[PDB]
């Protein structure tokens, strides 16, 4: 349940790049 | 389950129950267990005539005799006319074919 | 042991906040101390 | 639930009716699975009977 | 304990665990210790970055209670979620967004005498597609001055570009005029508050888009490593995920004497603090003192 | 909440709109005959003017007790409202079990038999996994440092490129 | 017949099940306030979760619990910030009296929802006449705590307060609220401190205008110390500072009054010194010095000690507009000191940084010999919003704590500072100012 903890920064301003949709909705469908 | 809610143990257990109905099979043999208030009424009557030391002897061919002519319930409803040969009724044919081949 | 707290619950755990505290005291006494000394 | 679970299993599995027996289920299977053992010594009777 | 720096921090921040070192300390002044003399020294580079790790002390666990409106319906979840950040940052110090980002322009871009440089000394700040979409504009204004574009205002050149750099902004979907009208002011505060009211109805519609936009990320991120893990087998998963548990209990333990990792260790004890606690009670849940 | 509040049997809901709270107050000019019953229990006691004002001097400061953090049951959270979506689906699955008989078996072909004994087998596969849970607390794990780390900003924590933006105009279009 | 631990029980049965509408958990809410259940957190915790997963909402089960949430002092702002959902929704939907309810006690938890308050101080302006004076306090109450400086409402509420007779009650949510703004018009507060003619029935009234006006600095009206004298019983030790002090910013001498008030707040900081944030820990440092009326001897010097922390925790989290100002005062008083060249600034802004007596650090100190002036620099931050702009109280707050120390206090506002064209003006304005206070420099 724990993760790795960072420590480091974000100097940049970006859009945070939303993932591409998975084929599991309609793969299950097939 | 719903998106938000939680499942209860009264449809966990409705869910159950309907798997264990598919481990019926869809044609039984009603094979009779003798119940304890009918093999315990001839038992203290065996005792009532004096042979009570062959009283289990009579409760056990008692069972025996609604087994072997067993009729087969289809959902309940008795199918009349319904005959069945063995694994050991088949088992016995062979074992005669294979015998006198043999021979 | 058994029920413990308020404020000892409300804290976020693995949180990073002492690796940031582990760096800002590695850090900051090594580089006060280039600034002081530091010619080009 | 797994007290319910092994409580309903074995209350089919206590029962000797719930025996699934393949004659029973499938006589014309059952029957058949018979008669491929009673050809395989029909064949082996045929060739004693051509010697 | 906290060299007071911290605890300068931590008097007006939220959370627990860094109120509850204020609680101790301000109950070891009242026991008649005197308080540490403040250093007014470490000029400007060690101050502002000082100041840089001291205000992720306050950020991190302050993120870390911030509930993300994940799959929820409504603008208001996403109006409460900018909002704590928005009330974070003030409390780990920081001004306003609108404040702290054009400060951070001015800085970068203090001796960026071409309006070309400076937009590729504030390349990491602005979104890409703007930034780009500011240089056909630099390169179309380009051609009628013939010369490079200084970053001087009084220059007509300027002019020229700020003609159709503002022309791109309201193109973008912002309100150019709006904002720079804001912060010129006005004479009159009753049409400096129209001016403010149309200001704020951009900026709440401009800090709830990328907070939604960050949302929206995390929301796409938990389905593609819920749907990486979905078509694992279960065996595969169980033993996947004790191994990480396992090497990352392994790196808190090997780090021995270090405070984060004493600190990592008593957190996963308080984890299964409250995995036992629950399981002593499942519809109360776990035992506060109170 | 704030140091002073206003509120209290001014304006007050004199009237429950709920039938599980029977909740009836009585507004004397100086105080309040509150009655309020809840299924079996009656409670009717009298507040004064001044004892809701009091009421606001110390604050509740509801706190979330959550078991890692907020931000790591917020994750979890959707985690287990997207694995439910998808439970639904396995939900809709044609039972195949009512096909599992032996004149099923010797009527097909036996190479759609081995693709029928094949997909129950993978029904299996998804519907164990899916159930499972107790994996949804360490997938939320891997959400957490890289959000956590974009929130660890140099400008602020709530900054994102639509604002960065529109301070970019107010930068540019004055003059230097 | 008469059980409130076992009415309770049914509220906390009725909030833990799975279906908990929109006006049962209203409902829960408001039977939890009139019957004052501050010591059960929890049972305030299952009505605030199932307040937010309740998904309908109509305009009278929202006010009503809104109006729950907020005289039953909890906070908590996940929930009550996510419920400016349903209250824009239903903001045509809001009955007048309801509107004023929802805005105040979204209001004063701090909900930062623009749509919100723009949209329903724009409903105000437009209807007035419909709004009565106690339902255009509290929405005055929510747009200046929801961190908007909307004056349109402001002024449109100086119509009503200088032409209706409001109650003491709804004068004083007016004058907290214009505190909170930084108005100060005086034509407006002294029209809402001719409502203190009936008295006050509470001292959370008392105490919101007696820290209002010190704020504002206008002075005490004496009916207000009049009520704090004899209702110091009615409030918290955080109410009580907030009361003493806006006391002192406005030059109350009534030290019976401050006897009384010091008397709820010094019993509660022995039994707990953590209990008051360090914020309020200063304010009663400034409230003590001014006034003069003594602290217990363990508690005096504590809240000596906090206002080192809350200055100087005041001066790490530095606007960066009043960093720099003071860089740009510090300059502009060392050249008037005499310092004709660029290496002769930067040494002596780097001296004037001396340590305070409490351990905190002043900016701009100069001693000669034994004579000590401290210059002050406040940006727009601490002044009024309106057109004199002149600096608010709580700079004479810190002014008058720095004098007690051995200090003369040159305050220099920015609105006149940055008012001046050159540099060796700026000198002008800042030597002007300490032979004004301190005439040995």
């Amino acid at each position: 349940y724990l993760a790795p903890l960072r420590s480091d920064f974000t100097e940049e301003i970006t859009a945070p790049k939303v993932a591409s949709a998975s084929n599991l909705v309609n793969e299950w469908n097939n | 389950w719903k998106k938000g809610k939680t499942v209860s143990i009264e449809n966990l257990n409705t869910v159950t129950d309907k798997y264990a109905a598919a481990l019926v099979p869809k044609r039984k043999l009603a094979l009779p267990v003798l119940p304890e208030g009918v093999k315990k009424a001839v038992e203290d009557f065996a005792a009532s005539v004096g042979q009570a030391k062959n009283a289990s002897e009579v409760s056990e061919l008692l069972a025996k005799s609604l087994a072997e002519k067993a009729v087969v319930t289809e959902g309940g409803k008795v199918v009349e006319g319904f005959s069945y040969v063995s694994k050991a009724v088949a088992a016995k044919v062979i074992a005669t074919r294979r015998a006198e081949v043999h021979e | 042991a058994d029920a413990k707290a308020l404020d000892e619950l409300r804290k976020p755990k693995f949180s990073s906040k002492y690796l940031i505290q582990h760096v800002s005291q590695k850090l900051i006494p090594a580089v006060k101390e280039w600034e002081k000394s530091y010619q080009p | 639930y797994l007290a319910y679970a092994v409580t309903k299993k074995q209350e089919v599995q206590a029962d000797p009716s719930n025996i699934p027996f393949d004659e029973v289920l499938y006589p014309q299977l059952s029957e058949e699975l018979l008669e491929l053992e009673l050809s395989d010594i029909r064949e082996d009777e045929i060739a004693l009977e051509k010697a | 304990a906290v060299s007071k720096k911290e605890v300068l921090y931590f008097l007006s921040s939220k959370d627990a665990e860094s109120s509850t070192a204020v609680k101790s300390y301000l109950k070891s002044l009242y026991a008649g210790a005197q308080v540490e003399a403040t250093e007014t020294d470490a000029s400007e580079l060690i101050a502002q970055l000082e100041k840089k790790y001291l205000s992720a002390q306050v950020v991190e666990p302050g993120v870390h209670n911030i509930a993300l409106p994940l799959g929820e319906s409504g603008s208001a979840p996403v109006k409460r979620y900018a909002a704590e950040l928005f009330n974070l940052g003030a409390q780990a110090g920081f001004e306003c967004p609108f404040i702290e980002v054009s400060k951070k322009f001015g800085q970068e871009t203090a001796t960026s005498e071409t309006v070309k440089d400076v937009l590729n000394k504030t390349k990491s700040y602005v979104s890409a597609d703007y930034n780009a979409a500011l240089n056909e504009v630099l390169s179309s204004v380009e051609a009628e001055i013939n010369g490079p574009v200084l970053f001087d205002g009084k220059t007509e050149g300027f002019k020229k570009f700020a003609a159709k750099a503002k022309a791109v902004a309201v193109s973008r979907g912002l309100p150019a005029d709006t904002i720079l009208a804001y912060c010129a002011g006005s004479a009159n505060e009753d049409a400096a508050d129209k001016v403010s009211k149309e200001f704020f109805t951009w900026f709440e519609s401009a800090y709830t888009a990328d907070a939604a936009a960050e949302v929206k990320a995390i929301e796409a991120e938990a389905a593609s490593i819920l749907d990486r893990h979905l078509a694992k087998p279960v065996a595969q998963i169980r033993k996947e995920q004790a191994s990480a548990y396992a090497s990352l209990l392994k790196r808190a333990e090997t780090a021995k004497g270090a405070k984060w990792a004493e600190k990592y260790l008593e957190d996963v004890k308080a984890v299964q603090w409250f995995d036992a606690s629950v399981a002593e009670a499942p519809a109360s849940g776990p035992k506060v003192a109170a | 909440l704030t140091t002073f509040t206003f509120s209290g049997l001014q304006d007050a809901p004199v009237a429950a709109l709920s039938g599980s709270i029977k909740l009836n107050v009585a507004a004397k000019a100086g105080k309040a005959e509150v009655t309020v019953a809840a299924g079996a229990a009656k409670a009717a006691t009298q507040v004064s003017a001044a004892a809701l004002r009091k009421l606001s001097g110390s604050k509740i400061s509801l706190a979330e007790v959550a078991r890692i953090s907020v931000l790591h049951s917020s994750i979890q959270n959707y985690l287990l409202s997207l694995s439910n979506e998808r439970y639904q689906l396995l939900s809709q699955w044609p039972d195949f079990t009512t096909m599992y008989g032996k004149d099923f078996y010797y009527r097909a072909h036996p190479e759609d038999l081995k693709k029928f004994y094949d997909a129950a087998d993978e029904y299996y596969k998804l519907y164990e996994t899916v159930t499972e849970f107790d994996s949804l607390s360490a997938l939320a794990s891997q959400v957490v440092p890289n959000y956590a780390a974009r929130r660890r900003s140099t400008v602020h924590p709530a900054i994102g490129s639509t604002v960065a933006d529109g301070a970019f105009t107010n930068f540019l279009l004055s003059k230097q | 017949e008469n059980d409130v631990p076992a009415i309770l029980k049914e509220i906390d049965s009725l909030v833990s099940r799975e279906a908990v509408s929109a006006k049962e958990v209203s409902d829960a809410a408001v039977a939890l306030t009139y019957l004052q259940v501050k010591a059960n957190r929890r049972l305030w915790g299952k009505v605030l979760e199932k307040a937010g997963a309740a998904q309908d909402y109509d305009a009278a089960s929202l006010t009503n619990l809104l109006w729950a949430i907020n005289t039953g002092g909890v906070e908590h702002f996940k929930t009550v910030a996510e419920l400016a959902g349903p209250a824009v929704s239903l903001l045509p939907s809001l009955s007048p009296v309801q509107l004023s309810i929802v805005v105040e006690a979204l209001g004063g938890a701090g909900v930062k929802n623009y749509e919100l308050y723009n949209k329903a101080s724009a409903v105000v302006v437009s209807k007035i006449g419909e709004f009565k004076p106690a339902e255009i306090a509290r929405v005055l109450y929510g747009v200046a705590f929801g961190g908007v400086n909307d004056v349109a409402l402001a002024k449109a509420a100086g119509k009503v307060f200088a032409s209706t007779e409001v109650d003491s009650r709804t004068a004083a949510q007016a004058l907290y609220a214009l505190a909170k703004l930084g108005r100060a018009d005086k034509a407006t507060v002294d029209a809402l401190l001719k409502s203190f003619k009936k008295g006050t029935e509470s001292a959370s009234d008392a105490a919101a205008a007696s820290f209002a006006l010190g704020s504002l600095s206008f002075k005490a009206e004496k009916a207000i110390v009049d009520a704090l004298k004899a209702s110091a019983g009615d409030l918290a030790p955080a109410q009580a500072v907030e009361a003493a002090y806006g006391l002192a910013l406005s030059g109350a001498t009534d030290a019976e009054a401050f006897k009384a008030l010091f008397g709820v707040v010094a019993p509660a900081i022995e039994k707990a010194p953590d209990a008051l944030e360090v914020s309020s820990l200063a304010q009663l440092h400034v409230a003590s010095t001014i006034s003069g009326a003594k602290l217990p001897a363990a508690v005096g010097s504590f809240v000596a000690k906090a206002f080192g922390l809350a200055a100087d925790a005041a001066r790490l989290k530095r606007s960066s507009a009043e960093s720099a100002l003071v860089a740009d005062v510090a300059a502009a008083t060392a050249v008037a000191f005499g310092a004709q060249y660029r290496p002769e600034v930067a040494s002596a802004v780097a001296s004037y940084v001396k340590t305070a007596p409490d351990g905190s650090v002043l900016d701009i100190a100069i001693t000669k010999g034994d004579a000590k002036v401290l210059v002050q620099a406040v940006p727009s931050s601490l002044l009024t919003s309106t057109t004199p702009a002149k600096p608010l109280g709580h700079v004479a707050a810190y002014s008058k704590v720095r004098e007690a120390q051995g200090y003369a206090v040159a305050v220099v506002p920015a609105n006149e500072f940055e008012a001046l064209p050159d540099q060796k003006a700026k000198a002008q304005y800042v030597l002007a100012a300490i032979k004004k206070v301190a005439p040995s420099f």
